[PDB]
């Protein structure tokens, strides 16, 4: 029944923009303008909430992915289930990330003049929070499944040999540069990007 | 020091005379706790219901003790100090079942004369002598100034933590006579750390100390100058202090020879030495 | 103006609304594929 | 001005995005498909594991290859400059890209570098083929991070 | 400034603030709930120190509450967009949070509360696996009340 | 454990009570907080009272 | 290949790590920030109602301050003591074990546990 | 393996757990340097198995009183895994055991016609095959009214498809066609479940682990009716399983196998089962090869093929100690290193 | 500034006279618990002394 | 334009969804937990009486909506103000999603809970600790929809 | 009115498409592929460099994406006719989506024939001759997209 | 308005399509039948170059694509009329919505017949007689675009 | 306005449709009835010849396809009537979706009749027989469309 919504609204989408288009008024579909008359703090605060959002999201999925195989692997030998919370706390450090930035995003968050309220740095300002907390919030969502994958077959190379968990182990911190990574690039594009004034 | 040693010795047992790593831990263990758990009021119920179990360590020792009560009671001197640490610290926040302390005199002075529900500043009179000041409580702006206070104080205690913990990282390649693992991990990691965030810590107490309002200078962005400082190094927008653009060149550079040093050191010298 | 019936209010009403719906559709897709396991409950 | 229009900027971030989220999916699953297979056979034979390490570094390498787009991009986006909208567009298409590149070569090294080390347990002469498949299939990421570097000069 | 569509963005914020906490509450006091019946019909005893997760997963509702709360104290029939959107920003924070960490906690605390029973070493095990899982609604709740005091300024 | 709970309403209740009676800035110098302070005073002392009793009966038992 | 392959991880996993636990001890700023505003926002939601200038001596007025404080002194207990306490015990607990114990800490040793009729 | 531990985290630690108990070479080095069975179990108790034969004692030990207990325990086992398994994981679950419910189906039914008590009969049943109506298959003899009466509310009941009832009630010769039969059908209904519902790292080394059973099953069938079958290779194409390796053009030589060589040159053509039917014990052949394929679906992590494969390993491992407790009760030791050992 | 250095002198002359005048009977936790809590102590209040010394944020409210 | 003439559809969904999402959450709770009731109680009968708790606190749910649904139906108007509409569709909202989810965990919770307390009866006093924080959940979503209507008509134009 | 300021949006999303949906084929060619490659190469160890022919052939196709999209941004303009941005749009779908489909066939073909080809020494010549007709797919869209980018800027204007 | 700027949009995506979509057909048809040759030929690697007539014949498609797009290609202009971009992408649907199809069922004929070629040699004349009734499916096609494209630019004006 | 400039559209759409779905059709009508060939006829190959009277009558449904598309191709003008194009494209679906069905129809009873017509001789005529009435379906949608298209240019201005 999904299939059949997305091939409904791509029929809508294909006949409302080929009507629009034959009858001369194909540039009434202004995204452009959409874009300029949109609030920029939309764009800021819901750049800001899907940030800390999409980073908890896979913060919390790689935490059940390498908690529950870690307490299925410890049923025999329950002498990970200590020592293996390093991968419990590499996939929960996504988070950590994702709130560091939208506190940092939030601080850029202020009342703007009616005046110059869709201004040049206004308006660059929202889409700059907008789309630092979306590649921020995505890149901790994917960091965290992945660093909870990479734990969830460190947790039981762990019960099965002791010396395989320092060997897995670097699997995991190749898996969470993908989260610093985006710590980093979330910083460099609202960077520039001035207060609401 | 059985409770610290039974928490360190969880996670991993330390090799044959390694330093301890749970001897570091009963001061700062409570300590990092109490940062996260600053509050005079819960912080003394704490304490209170860990001082119960002190007093009462006769009577609690010979006692079957099921697995929540043998945890709280084999640690009843972690929690002492966890609740220890917390009341001082809530004392220095003006934290107290979240209301303020007007203990001593305050930094700052209200306007004597204004109307009735609109905005007002305060005046700087002075500093406020022992912790945080009593005039944020029922503040607009106050949680800002928490913010940059608490971020820059878990910068410099995070900070503090690091560097003495990784002095004792030489200690132990010195009580191993081990030259190679000094010049090969020790000395690069330590100015590899100490060149970027030992001087983000530097530049914290740096802006602290300067006052940025009567010398009629703009503040510096400390978070978009260590960004600058790996992007576009020697342009300065806003100058923190005289010499910034040429030092730190020189902390960049000794930055990133370290990442070749720290690892090619002790392999192409493990190699040479078997020659 | 952007249009006089998909306004400027209308047209991001309609995409917070369609954000937080899909949020709702996907965590409505998680609690239901919750099954039980009938076998830890039965005498056999 | 007409062609620096000031909605330009969310094409450029968009680009931005586009170039960091898709690359570090696509490092995510190659590291993630990889290290199943290399903890697979973590106990037949452990001493393979760290010889086979080398789909865990070359998905690695695809997030650098985000990463230096996402700079690139990032480091043209100024508020009190002048922004074309074919600047824009640029940048939406060198990150679009890089995204997918990366993307698609990280699913190329995932799927070919957890059957590669989970078959040579059994055959210890696969590692050279192994290798060349990887270097092969991580050139994916390369073609996409070159048309992207090119893009950005040309569009600025 | 101030449209008359303002505090839809806010009201829906309010909703969403407890829809989605209650949601990931409701995940993690009944996926958790099936292994304590599952777990509790051959060793009784640990039915009441099992009963951790779905306290947990209660004090993520009450997360949402909260932030429900303080976000309906806010509302005015002419507030800015600022307002609006902020109050949005603050609902959906801590929605997406309280769900995911809802979620962490419902599948944790069945595998925890089932290895429990047979091994007595994991019940530590998920109890330290689970307050990891627990303080992801504080970090939405630190944007919910971050976001929330910058609502009229 | 009512005996923990009324010990702790006599100390933090008759501290709240001295605090408004004294006009302390922290409980009444704010616009929404209550004008006067000895009001206030009055129907806090009574439930640091009221906890005493309860605190007096519960430490008999 | 042993010690080059293992500086070379050596290496990756320190400089990443100089940067990535210096953003982790931002926890110390975030469980404060949550324990300041869950103990402001239930002060405000408990026994900011219960005071008023207003029936000053009456029954219902008197009530009102004793459950209101009950209300307030069980969810301080339940909540921003048990349940929020040992949440920041165990960051306290996590920023030792990784944090702390990466820096110097090899732990590849086993206890000495010796031939002991008190421990059977 | 990002939708797998919802449902079956906690499932695949445990069996993961399971799989590390397996008997390594050196284990099975340390068995068969056994003397007496009181040794050999001693031997055992350092293991997983420890402390299995303790309400035993000695006395009456004997070399299937240990095939009993460390299955029972394999059993109890499965139990535990079955029981914290829901959805589609129970479902799969069920499909296991339904091949053993076949087996216990053609186990009881010539209990009957042989005339043995109906009480030990069933102590030789399987206890993963168990469903409520077992006993009562020595109510009638024909098939009809074993069907109609008791085989209808069993989940065997949409297996019976081609099992044409002519009205001859039941020798032994039909009942193995019914059990052919019954297991051809099943495996084309576990086919068939395995590619719709499983997912894919569980699907394509389940596909292989049930099209080894199929062909395994298929050569079996065309080679058992040689000596004590006279049938046509119409009839006889009803029996061999359509999902396998095998089956497209091998199975249509298989049918035709009037002779050992017709056997033989049809398995010629296919390439990982020539060679079997040439030199040594074929049985151990199929086993050797179970097990290499048990092996390697250990080693892709995040996939419910690791019961199948637990479950079939810790069976060989049940019968390599049943054969070693064989060699060292009964003296006989020229072949005690004829165990299969892949772990 | 100088009165957190006039601190820092009384607070490092005590520490240096306590690990000096120790217990010998758990030097390593009477030196180690002391010297450690008083440098803690000192950082966080040095920290909340100078992040008002020059304040760059004036407290700001409406309700008085 | 404070007040509009589409400004009551928004009500009138608040006051629908209200019921409509708690007798769903109602209706699952009752069905999947009296799957169970139905199939336990053939063998042991004479725990009926006290199985009915999960089809009780799952039929509380359902009274959580009609009261929201009462009371933001008499507090509708024709020339009511968008503010009202949006204060009311949230409250619709708060109390039917919520009350949709603790319906969904009080089945499942009494599905798995009265299965489990005839095989020990030791379950059913951690059958009805469970319940009651499933029931929570649609008691603090009816604490915010009162919280909302409260607001809904205070100071409008 | 001719060349307009969205003109090279289409130009832009042209050169993205030639690496997108042909990185995404050749992929699909490598991986699918590669494990018949690694699957076959455990008992066959000296035809493991006989069988990259399948993975060479399908990074031949991400070579014709990359010499489409670089030709294609060399030629993206500021003032672009929409011509011209419609002219590389379609030349950058003819390259990409027929380079995944060339992908599909070469990944589907190549595992089969080096799974056949371990088996059989014969069907090596099958297998390439099968792969030339399978590449030449993206040949004719790298045909079809060289001849359609030399028609941009041609008679353009305004 | 007659000859509008958006005009050579279509005649782009009609140049695209003709290859796009019967590459992707082309290539089932290539895919689906050497999976089919690569299994069977490690018995009978002598009707190896005999049973590779499916894959030719899928490849004779890709050409039939391939000579459309080059006509729809070089007739494409600035200014042109709308309904020569219809009458372009009515022909480029035309081919490559059919040569898909004719690539399914070549792919699925393909195959079978191969497979079936090795039992019985006496099959082969019967899968070049079903093939040559899959493989006209896109030359009907090829007939309806080029009696479009004589159309597309014959009588227009302005 | 009554021959507007987006006209030709609906008409090209027609007569590419037209050819698209009769293709589509009769490549399902030969690749079902190929495959039950193909596999009917390794044991008996002397009703090689015989059976393929699927495939024919499945490639006949392309050729109405065929006929259509070149009768609307050759009535495809720039100026011509939007009732002129609207025609031509319901004639192109009438033809196209009515020899689909008959595709898929000729592509089921093909192969059904071809694996059972190896063991019953006299089962051909009765697949002949069925496959007349399915191929009668797409002879009606050719007559709905070519009394269309005698219709799209008739009285138009």
């Amino acid at each position: 029944f999904s299939h059949f919504l997305y091939y409904l609204v791509l029929i809508v989408v294909i006949v409302y923009g080929l009507y629009k288009l034959f009858t001369g008024h194909g540039s009434d579909i202004n995204f452009g303008k959409f874009l300029l008359r949109t609030s920029p703090y939309m764009w800021a605060n819901l750049g800001i909430a899907l940030c800390v959002g999409l980073s908890v999201v896979g913060a919390a999925w790689g935490i059940f992915i390498t908690g529950s195989s870690m307490i299925g692997a410890g049923v025999r030998a329950p002498r990970i289930t200590t020592k293996n919370l390093i991968s419990i706390i590499f996939c929960e450090v996504v988070a950590i990330y994702g709130l560091i930035i939208a506190i940092v995003f939030s601080s850029k968050l202020t009342v703007a003049t009616a005046e110059n309220m869709y201004s040049k740095s206004n308006l660059y300002t929202g889409y700059s929070l907008f789309w630092a907390g979306i590649t921020v919030g995505a890149s901790n969502l994917i960091c965290g499944i992945a660093v909870g994958i990479t734990g969830a077959t460190a947790a039981i190379s762990d019960a099965a040999d002791s010396a395989l968990f320092v060997k897995i182990l670097v699997i995991e911190i190749f898996g969470s540069i993908l989260g610093l990574l985006g710590l980093i690039v979330g910083l460099l594009m609202a960077g520039k990007a001035s207060e609401f004034q | 020091t059985q409770a610290f040693q039974s928490i360190v010795d969880a996670y991993g047992i330390a090799t044959y005379k390694e330093i301890n790593a749970g001897l570091a831990t009963v001061v700062t263990f409570p300590f990092m706790f109490a940062i996260m758990f600053g509050d005079m009021g819960h912080g003394f119920i704490l304490f209170l219901m860990a001082l119960f179990l002190v007093l009462n360590e006769r009577k609690f020792g010979a006692m079957h003790r099921d697995e929540i009560f043998d945890m709280a009671f084999t640690g009843r001197y972690v929690l002492l100090l966890m609740g220890a640490f917390s009341v001082y610290t809530g004392l220095l926040y003006n934290d107290i079942f979240s209301k303020s302390m007007t203990i001593f005199k305050s930094g700052w002075q209200w306007p004597s004369t204004f109307r009735k529900g609109e905005s007002i500043e305060a005046k700087k009179t002075g500093v406020y002598p022992f912790g945080l000041d009593f005039a944020w409580h029922g503040t607009d702006n106050g949680l800002l100034f928490s913010n940059s206070y608490k971020m820059k104080l878990s910068i410099l205690m995070g900070y503090a933590h690091m560097t003495y913990s990784f002095m004792f990282s030489y200690i132990n390649y010195r009580a191993k006579n081990s030259k190679v693992d000094i010049i090969g991990n020790f000395i690069p990691g330590l100015v590899f750390m100490q060149s970027i965030f030992g001087y983000l810590s530097w530049a914290i107490v740096y802006k602290w100390s300067k006052d940025w309002i009567k010398d009629d200078k703009p503040a510096p962005g400390l978070l978009n100058m260590l960004i600058n400082m790996f992007l576009a190094p020697g342009t300065i927008d806003d100058q923190l202090y005289s010499g910034q653009a040429k030092l730190q060149v020189v902390l960049l550079l000794a930055a990133l020879v370290c990442v070749p040093w720290l690892l090619l050191y002790k392999p192409l010298t493990l190699r040479r030495l078997n020659k | 103006i952007l249009s006089s019936i998909w306004t400027e209010g209308l047209l991001m009403c309609l995409i917070v609304s369609a954000l937080l719906l899909f949020i709702l559709i996907v965590a409505l897709s998680w609690i239901s594929n919750l099954d039980i396991t009938y076998g830890a409950l039965e005498k056999s | 001005n007409i062609y620096a229009p000031l909605y330009a900027p969310f094409f450029g971030f968009a680009g931005c995005a586009a170039a960091m989220v898709l690359s570090c999916l696509g490092a995510a699953i190659g590291t993630a498909k990889s290290g199943i297979g290399i903890a697979g056979i973590g106990t037949f034979k452990p001493e393979l594991i760290m010889k086979s390490l080398i789909p865990v570094v070359m998905s690695g390498i695809l997030a650098i290859y985000g990463l230096v787009v996402a700079v690139l991009i990032a480091g043209n986006l100024s508020p009190t400059e002048d922004y074309t909208l074919f600047n824009g567009f640029m940048h939406l298409s060198c990150g679009l890209c890089v995204g997918f590149a990366c993307l698609s070569s990280g699913y190329a090294i995932g799927m070919v570098g957890d059957v590669g080390v989970r078959k040579y347990m059994h055959q210890p002469r696969l590692f050279v083929g192994i290798v060349l498949i990887l270097i092969f299939s991580e050139v994916l990421g390369l073609y996409g991070m070159i048309v992207a570097l090119i893009l950005n000069t040309r569009g600025s | 400034l101030c449209p008359v569509y303002a505090p839809f963005f806010g009201a829906i914020g309010c909703a969403s603030a407890i829809i989605f906490t209650s949601l990931g509450a409701a995940y993690g006091t009944a996926k958790s709930g099936v292994g304590i019946c599952a777990t509790c019909v051959l060793r009784p005893d640990l039915l009441f120190k099992n009963i951790v997760p779905v306290i947990m997963a209660g004090i993520i509702a009450i997360y949402g509450l909260v932030v429900s709360v303080l976000v309906c104290y806010s509302l005015g029939q002419k507030q800015a967009l600022y307002t609006g959107f902020i109050q949005l920003g603050a609902g959906l924070s801590v929605g997406l949070s309280g769900l995911a960490a809802g979620f962490a906690i419902g599948i944790v605390g069945d595998a925890g509360v089932r290895g429990s029973s047979q091994q007595p070493r994991l019940f530590v095990g998920m109890i330290l696996i689970l307050i990891f899982a627990e303080v992801l609604g504080l970090y939405g709740l630190i944007v919910a009340l971050l976001l929330n005091s910058r609502a009229t300024q | 454990c009512c005996t923990v709970l009324s010990a702790f309403g006599v100390v933090i209740l008759s501290v709240i009570a001295h605090l408004f009676n004294t006009n302390h800035e922290s409980f009444v110098g704010s616009i929404n907080d209550p004008e006067d302070g000895p009001a206030v005073a009055h129907t806090v002392y009574l439930a640091a009272l009221v906890y005493l009793v309860f605190f007096v009966f519960c430490g008999f038992q | 290949g042993d010690v080059m392959i293992h500086q070379v991880i050596h290496t990756i996993e320190f400089c990443l790590n100089c940067i990535s636990h210096t953003a982790s001890y931002l926890r110390l700023w975030a469980l404060s920030l949550a324990h300041a505003q869950l103990s402001s926002v239930l002060w405000d939601m408990t026994i900011s109602n219960a005071f008023s200038s207003k029936n000053s001596g009456s029954p219902l007025a008197v009530m009102k301050v004793v459950f209101l404080f009950a209300m307030w002194f069980v969810l301080t207990v339940c909540i921003l003591v048990f349940m929020e306490g040992t949440s920041a015990m165990l960051h306290a607990l996590r920023l030792h074990w990784v944090e702390a114990m990466s820096k110097f800490f090899e732990g590849e040793g086993y206890a000495y546990e010796p031939f002991s009729f008190r421990a059977i | 393996g990002v939708y797998f531990n919802i449902d079956n985290g906690f499932i695949e630690g445990v069996v993961r757990g399971y799989r590390n108990g397996l008997l390594s070479n050196n284990q099975y080095i340390n068995l068969t340097q056994c003397d007496t069975l009181e040794d050999l179990k001693l031997q055992l108790s350092s293991t997983d198995y420890g402390n299995f034969l303790s309400s035993v004692s000695s006395e009456s030990l004997t070399t299937s009183l240990i095939q009993e207990y460390a299955s029972s325990k394999l059993y109890h086992e499965f139990n535990y895994i079955r029981d914290q398994s829901s959805g589609s994981t129970r479902k799969f679950m069920d499909y296991i055991t339904y091949g053993y419910m076949i087996d216990n189906v053609a186990l009881m039914i010539t209990g009957t016609i042989h005339d043995r008590d109906k009480g030990e009969i069933l102590q030789r049943c399987h206890p993963l095959g168990w469903f409520d109506t077992l006993p009562t298959l020595s109510v009638a003899t024909d098939l009809e009214s074993l069907y109609e009466t008791v085989l209808v509310d069993t989940p065997l009941a949409p297996y019976f498809k081609n099992c044409f009832d002519t009205a001859e009630e039941l020798d032994d010769m039909n009942i193995e066609i019914i059990r052919n039969k019954l297991y051809k059908a099943y495996l084309e209904d576990f086919y068939n479940f395995v590619t719709e519902e499983i997912p894919e790292p569980a699907k394509e080394c389940m596909q292989t682990l049930l099209g080894f059973e199929a062909d395994r099953r298929s050569i079996n069938i065309a080679l058992n009716s040689l000596q004590s079958s006279d049938i046509d290779p119409d009839l006889k194409s009803d029996l061999l399983p359509n999902i396998g390796k095998l089956y497209p053009l091998a199975t249509f030589h298989l049918a035709q196998a009037q002779d050992f060589e017709g056997v033989r040159a049809a398995l010629a053509n296919v390439y990982e089962y020539r060679g079997f039917l040439e030199t040594g014990n074929l049985e151990d052949h199929f086993y050797q090869l179970e097990m290499e394929l048990c092996r390697d679906a250990f080693t892709q992590q995040f996939a419910i093929s690791t019961v199948w494969a637990w479950m079939k390993s810790k069976e060989q491992e049940v019968r390599n100690i049943t054969w070693i407790a064989e060699c060292i009760a009964q003296n006989q030791r020229e072949r005690i290193n004829n165990y299969i050992s892949v772990y | 500034f100088y009165t957190v250095v006039g601190v820092f002198i009384v607070v490092s002359a005590m520490s240096v006279l306590f690990w000096i005048m120790a217990p010998k009977n758990n030097q390593a936790v009477w030196r180690s618990t002391v010297i450690l809590t008083l440098a803690m102590m000192f950082l966080m209040w040095a920290i909340t002394f100078l992040c008002q010394l020059h304040p760059l944020v004036a407290p700001r409210r409406s309700d008085l």
